[PDB]
């Protein structure tokens, strides 16, 4: 989720993803641990048989054919972690995620409470104002001509520099704000 | 009746002789006082009417509409106070003058002992609305919307004047009391058919009827907040009041005549409620919901039974208040976002909780949740239609379901979910906006305690 | 072999079962590269407009403006009277009206006849 | 595979900045500065102000306003069994037909 | 003076005081949930008195206190019915709500909006009391819509979650589908009977026609989640566990069955509607049990159990036994509410884990929840002398000893088998095997709130059936004689289900794996009903709503007819008339033509 | 909840625990910064099995894109700390 995506998925990426999906769905099928371990090792062994195959056409024939088998026995109700995109608590706490700039709209009587927090916030705002002005030039000079080719950002290269476009990545609300 | 009219007229010199920074304060206070004065008219009799003079009378169909018309002006002033801040004093005074003139025309329209006076004021209300729409409008299509609104109305109403003068030439009087006591049956003739059409289509266009409802989305979307409020709350009810007043002369011709309209409205409520489901605009969605409600009111008036009339009156009042509240909420969102599209600003409940509560209450009262007067009118009209025919309920059923859907859809798209990351100019809701919503919503929940006060003369 | 999965409109083809993905060519790779280049350029523009401290307003989205304008205001100027348009409009705008008129007219005729002969048993019916 | 060196360095800097922000999110012991300004015992008062008071109003409202109007409160006309006597009249319902009793 | 009325109105009135104080300062403190819980407990112990008065005498009453608007002959008033059903259901609902709030004080300990949660719970309780005590149809509709709106609000408690909002809108949609039939019934009753009052309707309807009963049945199917409109009840599990335990399990979802019970004098006089109710209940209980026996989420399994119990309730209604269905409602409330208490305790102890694949040995790791769940499962199945036995055994006997459908009876027996099946499935997959949760063990129960709340419902689910059955007056003819094999049919079916499902689950330890069949896929995806019916109609609606209603007619053809045609015609006429080159030659030739035409035409 | 506030020390301890119960690695040779491909001679499939173990240990699952480019216990700990917002 954090890393930028690639222009495509290689054959080894596809086989690894298929291995991951198949092993997760077999764990969903095999509730008990010993049965799952035995069948997972049997599946791993079966998987490793075609490991040294060099024919690309044959390589294409492998896995895609397996994918059809995976689709046939894909356990229509697989196990999903609670916070995963299919879990029962996927977006439970998105309603508690309040943006940071909202604090700029607080009444002064409210800002009277928590003064140290707002002082540190002012220091953060100063740092952002300087760093963004540096980052604009840094990204303008480092970006390839004709526009970027991959949505990955370069790190900071000087001493006082900060990572470009950092304000909204560092200032995430929290995973569980309340 | 002059105890209400004269203060409304005096509102104009008071506004124009006001200090440059005291117009809003003076206007709101005196408008609220005039509204309080209007409350006296509510104490109706089971007898004929409150005939003040030869020119004006009151009725328990006219009294709730008059009270609502008076109450709407302070709300419109408070809503307009925001976006007219960078505006010269003369033009703000002109805006307030136009609002006052609109109120005066509506007040004289609702009493109107005589039909030609009623028509004159009914069409006099057109000029201030047109000027408000085409002058203090944001987009470039306000001119086209004003043209549509003017010409639909005039095309509908020009035959009405000819029909009225013909009716006075034959009968000898256009007075409401004389017409009611001397009503005689209309023979099923081609000339009588065209007279019926001329008498009915003018009020049908302003409801508006499903076939003739195009002007309304344009006018509502392009008008300012005060214009949208006055269009949705009062100006749509003029057609219903006119139909209830003029239908007495029409019988027994109405039964055969009513079928094209009954079918158009029963299918158009479904069509417009379904249109509401796929909309990218708040104002258009509210406009189409208004069209559906007024189609139901058309059905109620055309059935022409006592329960139909009581349901139509209650539904008109409830829809006026609810639609004004909905437009106010949409305008509060727009003044922050400047986009007026639902899908852009999302998750506003996290940032504005009290405004989300107001949204929930408005959507619930638009959904016709009992024992609100919205559902009182809904149920009375549904029962009358069922007595008219046991099949109508099916259509009504669909309508109710669809209504709820889009209502909660509008509640879910803008208030629930995740707030858009980029928008950062969402400031805390002002006291003025919260007061506006409270003043919109409290009368509904007060009226549900005394439903008979808005059930019309057939109670 | 295993039973084949047949895609439909509301149940599309799975991502890993498309025959097109396994057919890889340099042209396809270049197409994906330029697609991701456009996506990354748009992302870079949005983040440049997003991160800036000075900006204190909604970022305007030309794609959303185009979507709304095409959905609402670009329909009629691109309308052409066509047999498909004519027949679909006539059907969907006239047929339901006449269907419901026929249904209600027949129901009310039956009720009126039953009340004329009087075999309707309208006892206790006092509210209408 | 794995992270590229530039990715490593960028992740390190962003992560240290994130920890600094998170550490800055903590409160000092004096942070909630609250300004003060004003102008069986638990179950004893509550049973009076939440049970005794409400039943006083309702019983008064029922006995004196609702039952003033006819047919507002209607009872069941409780069952009458043979052998019972009625206080208002004093008569006794005669017994039954002495059915043969066995098992 | 006759404290029955004063007490039975005082309970409902004092149930509203915390809503009044919700604007006071106590709402901003951490003592608000305890305030609401104490108010509910006092309401329950105060409503216990009218129940005792009914048990002693059988005293019945109607309280029409406030006169609302009167239209012509018809009169609408604030009228409360305190019949056996109301005075019996109120204490049970209040006790369940007290236990639910005691559990929720611990389950929602870390929820920032806990006062609002408690407020939402109290509002739902008040609205359901309004629904239960309603004497006229308008007040009953008020409660009907209020419980639905509170369910919509509580399901989408976490409004940042898309699926919660989707489930809430689903519940609203299905409840409006039922509302159609409710409104049809109200309209028919007002038009024909001239009143919405219960007394008048019974009096003027000696042989009730089909239409009002069909409307009532449609409303009951909508609100009780019958087979036609079932999926919203399983989809409602998106809300917090207390919400699923209070509303969607034991109090709210019996609204349709309760409504059909309210109109039992008119139900018994019609034979077709009884058959439809019986068949609907049978198919619903079968389908829901069949879906339940194969689910992995514990909340889904227990919700399908609730839906199957509702189907059994409507089966009881269809055979003209409304009082026994009410007894089933009262017993099911107790034991199914305690079942959700156990499930929520497990979920909270396993760090918000709901899948049974990640829970193993809990018989010893957590014993009190274990014994509570065991007792609840035994009561659900119907163990002799347990709370379930008093109601469910009589259900089976009455269905067997009645002139009913053979298919409905068979489906009811199979539903009992599947009930035993998913009960033992829950126990086996949550309690017996080796642990399967993440290594960091956070299992804890030593909390007074959870233990007390569970044990109160434990005492209820042990003794309530006995005490209530032996305290209520007799209301139906018993099946006092019965074949020995047919008397033991319920027990033999339950034990057969136990043993067969236990044997089928015991083969999972075997080191053999095979792909699933078609029956398992059909039962796991809920008969494929939620898929097709939630993708085929909606799309076909929404697309039309944009293509035909919005663009084809409104944006194009309605615009083409009146405004655009007028604009084009006027433009063409103006262009033709005004396009004169300024040559007086043509003007005067036209003058000559019109002069001669006038000389030839007008005389 | 009643969940203790886990720290970097606890995360790293549990990571090394899971790695030492991985019998394909002798415990005395591994280290915090020890690579997976070269320092331990593990297959890519072995690395994704390590990802399996991590996901089953911490109760959350890592996306495939991030998982496939995690080669050291230290960077895995850093990633999981970033996900869980760990202070110290
Ligand atoms: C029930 C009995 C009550 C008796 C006590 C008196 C209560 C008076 C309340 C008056 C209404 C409130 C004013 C309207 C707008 C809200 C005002 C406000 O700003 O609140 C901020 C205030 C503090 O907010 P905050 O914490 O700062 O902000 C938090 C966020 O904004 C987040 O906010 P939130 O999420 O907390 O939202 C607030 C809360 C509540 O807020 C609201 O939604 C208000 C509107 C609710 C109704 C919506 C319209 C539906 C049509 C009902 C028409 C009833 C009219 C009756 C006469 C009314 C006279 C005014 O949300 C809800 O609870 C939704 C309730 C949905 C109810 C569904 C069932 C309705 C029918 C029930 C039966 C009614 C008649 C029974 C007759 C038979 C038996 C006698 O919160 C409240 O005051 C909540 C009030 C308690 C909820 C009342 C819900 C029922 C009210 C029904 C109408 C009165 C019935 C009287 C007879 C009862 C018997
Ligand atoms: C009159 C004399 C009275 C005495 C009668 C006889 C007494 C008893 C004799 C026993 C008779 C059979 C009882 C055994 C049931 C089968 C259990 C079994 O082996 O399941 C494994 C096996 C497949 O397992 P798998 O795929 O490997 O799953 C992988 C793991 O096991 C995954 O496992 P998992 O861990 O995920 O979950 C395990 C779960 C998952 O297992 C399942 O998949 C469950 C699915 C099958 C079990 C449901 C049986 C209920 C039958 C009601 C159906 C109503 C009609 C539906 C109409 C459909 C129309 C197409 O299994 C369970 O929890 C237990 C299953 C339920 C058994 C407990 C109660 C059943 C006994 C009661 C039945 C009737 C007696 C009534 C008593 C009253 C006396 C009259 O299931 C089957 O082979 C199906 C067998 C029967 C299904 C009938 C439906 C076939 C429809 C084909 C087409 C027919 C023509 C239609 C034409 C219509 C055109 C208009
Ligand atoms: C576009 C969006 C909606 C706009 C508003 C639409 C609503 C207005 C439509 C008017 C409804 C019908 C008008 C006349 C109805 C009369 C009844 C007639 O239809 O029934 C038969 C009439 O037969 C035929 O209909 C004769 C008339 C046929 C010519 C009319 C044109 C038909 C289609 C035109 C529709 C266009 C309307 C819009 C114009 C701009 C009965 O036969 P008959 O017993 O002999 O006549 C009885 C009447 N008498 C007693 C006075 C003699
Ligand atoms: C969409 C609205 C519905 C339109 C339905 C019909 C549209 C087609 C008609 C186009 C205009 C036709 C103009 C000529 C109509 C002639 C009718 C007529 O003359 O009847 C007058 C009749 C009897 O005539 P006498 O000679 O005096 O009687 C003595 C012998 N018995 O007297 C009257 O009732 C006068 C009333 C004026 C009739 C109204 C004429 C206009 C058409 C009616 C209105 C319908 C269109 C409304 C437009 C809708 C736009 C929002
Ligand atoms: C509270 C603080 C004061 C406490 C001490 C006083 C206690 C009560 C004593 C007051 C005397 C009794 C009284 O109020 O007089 C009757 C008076 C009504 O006057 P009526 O003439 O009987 O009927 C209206 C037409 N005239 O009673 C009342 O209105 C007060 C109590 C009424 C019930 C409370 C309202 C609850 C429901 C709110 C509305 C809900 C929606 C409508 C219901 C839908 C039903 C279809
Ligand atoms: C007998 C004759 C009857 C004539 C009835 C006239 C109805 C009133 C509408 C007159 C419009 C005719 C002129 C016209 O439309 O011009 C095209 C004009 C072009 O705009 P311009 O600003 O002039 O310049 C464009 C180039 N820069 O198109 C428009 O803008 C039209 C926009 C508003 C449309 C108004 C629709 C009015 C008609 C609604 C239905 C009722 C019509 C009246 C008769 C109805 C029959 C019962
Ligand atoms: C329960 C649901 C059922 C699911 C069905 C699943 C079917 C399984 C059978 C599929 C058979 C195959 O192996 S699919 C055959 C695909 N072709 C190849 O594997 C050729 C070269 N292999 C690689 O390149 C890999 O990456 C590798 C070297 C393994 C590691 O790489 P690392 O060194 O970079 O970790």
């Amino acid at each position: 989720a954090f890393s930028a995506p690639a222009a495509y998925l290689t054959h080894q990426q596809k086989v690894l993803r298929l291995y991951k999906r198949a092993l997760r769905h077999l764990e969903s099928w095999c509730v008990h641990r010993d049965k799952y371990r035995y069948f997972a090792c049997l599946m791993r062994a079966r998987f490793d048989e075609h490991k040294n195959e060099k024919d690309m056409v044959k390589a294409t024939q492998l896995l895609r054919q397996a994918e059809e088998e995976f689709w046939y026995g894909q356990h229509p109700q697989p196990y999903i972690f609670p916070e995963s995109p299919g879990g029962t608590s996927y977006e439970r706490y998105e309603c508690y995620k309040v943006p940071e700039w909202c604090l700029d709209d607080w009444h002064p009587s409210e800002k009277a409470m928590y003064p140290d927090y707002f002082a540190k916030r002012e220091q953060w705002k100063r740092l952002r104002r300087e760093s963004w002005e540096r980052e604009v030039k840094q990204l303008q000079e480092e970006t390839p001509p004709g526009g970027p080719r991959t949505e990955a950002l370069p790190p900071a290269r000087k001493e006082g520099d900060l990572p470009p476009l950092w304000w909204h990545i560092v200032t995430r609300p929290r995973e569980r704000p309340m | 009746m002059l105890k209400i009219i004269i203060p409304t007229t005096m509102l104009l010199p008071m506004t124009w002789m006001s200090k440059h920074n005291m117009i809003w304060i003076n206007a709101t206070v005196h408008s609220l006082l005039i509204s309080l004065i209007s409350l006296s008219l509510l104490n109706q009799l089971g007898e004929n009417s409150l005939n003040f003079s030869l020119t004006f009378f009151s009725d328990s169909l006219s009294a709730p509409l008059l009270v609502l018309t008076t109450w709407l002006l302070p709300l419109m002033l408070m809503a307009s106070q925001s976006h007219l801040s960078k505006e010269t004093t003369t033009r703000k005074k002109l805006y307030i003058t136009m609002l006052i003139l609109l109120q005066l025309f509506l007040i004289m329209t609702f009493t109107a002992t005589e039909l030609i006076l009623f028509y004159i004021l009914f069409e006099a209300t057109l000029v201030p609305t047109l000027i408000i729409i085409t002058r203090w409008g944001n987009q470039t299509e306000r001119l086209n919307a004003g043209l549509y609104f003017l010409f639909y109305t005039l095309a509908g109403s020009l035959p009405l004047l000819v029909a009225l003068v013909y009716i006075q030439n034959t009968t000898g009087s256009l007075n409401f009391l004389i017409i009611h006591y001397w009503s005689h049956p209309l023979s099923n003739s081609w000339s009588n058919i065209f007279m019926w059409l001329a008498c009915i289509m003018a009020f049908m266009v302003k409801m508006p009827l499903y076939g003739l409802h195009l002007w309304l989305p344009k006018a509502h979307v392009e008008a300012p907040i005060a214009g949208s409020m006055v269009l949705a709350a009062v100006l749509l009810k003029l057609g219903g009041y006119g139909m209830m007043r003029i239908t007495t002369i029409l019988n027994p011709l109405t039964n055969y005549m009513a079928y094209p309209f009954l079918m158009l409205s029963m299918w158009g409520m479904i069509m417009t409620s379904s249109i509401c489901l796929r909309q990218t605009d708040l104002k258009s969605l509210i406009a189409y919901s208004s069209v559906s409600h007024m189609a139901l009111v058309i059905v109620a008036i055309m059935i022409q039974t006592p329960w139909s009339f009581m349901g139509a009156t209650a539904l008109m009042i409830a829809h006026g208040l609810t639609s004004s509240m909905l437009f106010c909420l949409a305008n509060t969102n727009y003044e922050r976002v400047h986009s007026r599209t639902m899908i852009l600003a999302r998750g506003l409940q996290t940032l504005l909780p009290l405004m989300a509560t107001w949204w929930l209450v408005a959507s619930l009262t638009n959904l016709a949740l009992p024992p609100s007067i919205n559902l009182i009118g809904e149920l009375f009209i549904i029962t009358a239609s069922f007595s008219w025919s046991n099949i109508t309920i099916i259509l009504m059923g669909m309508n109710m379901m669809i209504t709820a859907l889009y209502s909660l859809y509008m509640l879910i798209t803008t208030q629930r979910g995740k707030y858009t990351h980029h928008i950062n100019n969402i400031k805390p809701s002002f006291t003025r906006e919260n007061a506006l919503m409270a003043l919109h919503i409290l009368p509904l929940l007060l009226l549900t305690l005394n439903p008979k006060m808005i059930l019309g003369p057939l109670y | 072999s295993f039973p084949k999965y047949k895609p439909s409109r509301l149940a599309t083809l799975p991502a890993t079962l498309d025959p097109a993905e396994y057919d890889i060519s340099p042209e396809t790779r270049k197409a994906q590269a330029e697609r991701l280049a456009i996506r990354s350029r748009l992302k870079r523009e949005y983040l440049l407009q997003y991160n800036d401290p000075n900006r204190l307003g909604v970022i305007e989205d030309p794609a959303l403006i185009r979507w709304t304008y095409a959905r609402s205001a670009n329909i009629y100027p691109n309308f052409r009277p066509t047999p498909k348009t004519s027949l679909l409009g006539a059907l969907f705008g006239i047929g339901p009206l006449f269907f419901w008129y026929y249904v209600f007219k027949t129901d009310r005729d039956k009720k009126e006849k039953l009340i004329q002969e009087g075999k309707l048993d309208q006892t206790f019916n006092i509210s209408y | 595979s794995g992270y590229t060196p530039d990715e490593k360095l960028r992740l390190q800097q962003l992560r240290e900045l994130r920890r600094r922000w998170l550490k800055d999110q903590e409160l000092s012991p004096r942070e909630p500065v609250l300004p003060p300004r004003r102008v069986t015992y638990r179950h004893s008062i509550f049973a009076v102000t939440h049970v005794l008071i409400p039943v006083w109003i309702i019983h008064y409202y029922l006995k004196y306003h609702v039952t003033a109007k006819p047919y507002t409160v209607v009872e069941r006309k409780p069952r009458i069994f043979p052998g019972d006597t009625i206080l208002e009249t004093g008569e006794v319902i005669p017994l039954m037909k002495e059915f043969p009793d066995q098992h | 003076m006759n404290p029955f009325a004063s007490l039975t109105l005082t309970t409902l009135t004092i149930l509203t005081i915390p809503i009044m104080m919700s604007n006071s300062n106590i709402y901003k403190t951490n003592l608000y949930p305890n305030y609401v819980k104490t108010t509910v407990s006092y309401a329950f112990t105060l409503s216990l008195v009218p129940l005792l008065m009914f048990m002693h005498t059988g005293q019945e009453m109607i309280i029409s206190n406030w006169h609302w608007m009167t239209l012509q002959t018809v009169e609408l008033s604030l009228s409360f019915k305190m019949d056996y059903f109301s005075v019996m259901f109120i204490p049970v609902a209040l006790f369940v709500t007290w236990s639910i709030m005691e559990f929720s004080m611990w389950y929602m300990h870390s929820d920032p909006f806990i006062n609002r949660f408690f407020k939402y719970l109290l509002l739902f309780l008040i609205t359901m009391m309004i629904l239960v005590t309603a004497n006229n149809l308008f007040q009953l509709f008020i409660g009907w819509e209020g419980v639905g709106i509170m369910s919509f609000l509580l399901i989408g408690w976490w409004h940042g979650r898309t699926d919660a909002n989707t489930a809430a809108l689903q519940a609203i949609l299905y409840n409006r589908i039922g509302d159609i039939g409710f409104v049809l019934s109200m309209a028919w009753f007002l038009t024909h009977s001239n009143a919405w009052d219960l007394q008048q309707i019974f009096m003027l309807n000696n042989e009730c026609p089909n239409m009002p009963l069909i409307g009532l049945l449609l409303a009951a199917a909508g609100k009780s989640a019958q087979f036609g409109l079932h999926p919203w009840l399983p989809s409602a599990m998106e809300g917090p566990t207390p919400v699923s335990a209070l509303l969607h399990s034991s109090t709210m979802v019996v609204a349709g069955v309760f409504l059909l019970i309210r109109f039992y004098p008119l139900m018994e006089t019609n034979k077709l509607v009884q058959t439809m109710t019986l068949c609907l209940g049978a198919i619903t209980t079968l389908f829901t049990a069949l879906c339940a026996i194969t689910q992995n989420d514990i909340k889904k399994i227990v919700a399908f159990s609730t839906s199957s119990q509702l189907g059994l309730m409507m089966v009881t209604i269809g055979i003209n036994q409304p009082h026994l269905a009410f007894l089933h409602i009262c017993m099911h409330a107790f034991f199914k509410a305690m079942l959700f208490m156990c499930s929520g305790s497990i979920i909270h102890s396993l760090n918000d884990e709901q899948d049974i694949r990640k829970m193993g040995g809990l018989y010893k790791a957590m014993p009190f929840t274990t014994t509570a769940l065991i007792i609840g499962s035994l009561a659900l199945t119907g163990m002799p002398y347990l709370t379930g036995f008093y109601s469910k055994d009589l259900i089976i006997e009455a269905v067997n000893m009645s002139y009913t459908n053979a298919w409905a009876l068979l489906m009811t027996l199979i539903a009992t088998s599947l009930t035993a099946a998913y009960s033992t499935r829950i126990i086996f997959f949550a309690f017996l095997g080796k642990p399967r949760f993440p290594p960091l063990v956070l299992i804890n129960e030593n909390n007074p709130l959870l233990i007390n709340s569970i044990k109160r419902l434990l005492i209820g689910s042990i003794f309530a059936g006995f005490i209530i059955s032996n305290n209520i007056p007799p209301m139906t003819v018993p099946n006092t004689t019965m074949p020995l094999y047919m008397k033991m049919t319920a027990l033999i079916v339950t034990i057969m289900g136990f043993m067969l499902a236990l044997e089928l689950n015991n083969t999972t330890y075997y080191l053999k794996f095979k792909y699933p069949s078609q029956t398992y896929k059909f039962s796991n995806m809920l008969g494929y009903y939620p898929s097709i019916m939630h993708r085929l109609p909606t799309y076909h609606n929404l697309s039309m709503s944009q293509k035909s209603a919005s663009s084809l007619l409104d944006l194009i053809w309605l615009e083409t007819i009146l405004p655009k045609t007028t604009s084009f015609i006027q433009m063409k006429m103006s262009i033709m008339v005004s396009n004169q080159k300024g040559l007086i030659k043509l003007y005067f030739l036209s003058f000559l033509i019109t002069i001669m035409i006038s000389m030839t035409l007008f005389n | 909840s009643d969940a203790p506030p886990l720290t970097l020390e606890a995360i790293k301890d549990r990571v090394l625990y899971v790695l030492k119960l991985y019998d394909k690695i002798d415990p005395e040779k591994l280290s915090v910064n020890s690579h997976f491909m070269k320092d331990l001679g593990l297959d890519s499939l072995d690395q994704v099995e390590i990802i399996m173990a991590m996901e089953d240990e911490f109760g959350f699952e890592i996306p495939d894109i991030d998982a496939e480019k995690l080669m050291c216990p230290q960077e895995i700990v850093d990633y999981i700390a970033d996900k869980k917002d760990v202070y110290e």
